[PDB]
């Protein structure tokens, strides 16, 4: 998941919006 | 913007400044 | 533990605090 | 919402449990 | 993206975060 | 200047892009 | 309320939220 | 001590209680 | 260095900065 | 105390430094 | 004040409460 | 620089103070 890949990985702001509201 | 390395509290930051008053889900895996 | 105003990113990062691994949902409008 | 409960008054961590999923 | 009120240092976090590696100035006296 | 966008009034990321270097 | 991994000023933080008005001492080894 | 445990291993906001006045 | 007006959980951040190994105390109360 | 001190008024970091044990 | 290990928003955390008013400038490399 | 050493070993603040305007 997001949570994962930002993390181990790396992720951009753009990914990040998938997960607002 | 760029690509960033966000882990703990740091990645629910990201989260609250990009989603702010629309709100936001955090899933992580468990 | 006591109470406590929690404002803007430093609420969610009680909330990070509190659920941990179980994850939450921020919602404003809630 | 959270946020009255929170920001605006003031809330317990065992509030807080309300919003974990 | 949503507009956000952005004071002290949650604004440099914030420029951080946009900024990256990049890298950045900020100049409260400008 | 930036504190008086983003703090004062509120600034988007997109604006904040502007201090990048 | 779950098990947390703290390491620098998290910690701090952690003790903040749960201590509050009490204070706390923050007493690490060295 | 807590601040070695809670880093190097794993602790809980109830062990933390103990170190407020 | 200048001065700052530092609150809540800003203020501890800078305690654990300024102090760091040898360890601070937070005391609202005093 | 350290509150009235540096969130009331104002502080410097080598005031903070009165309260590192 | 003693040695401190910074990395990634610690830094400008660092750096914001240094510096303060003045600003600075965050020139990382890349 | 100062990002690197800071991260990769360790800084002080007084070193910090060189990147101030
Ligand atoms: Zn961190
Ligand atoms: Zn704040």
């Amino acid at each position: 998941g997001i949570v994962e890949q930002c993390c181990a990985s790396v992720c951009s702001l753009y990914q990040l919006e998938n997960y607002c509201n | 913007f760029v690509n960033q390395h966000l882990c703990g509290s740091h990645l629910v930051e990201a989260l609250y400044l990009v989603c702010g008053e629309r709100g936001f889900f955090y899933t992580p895996k468990a």
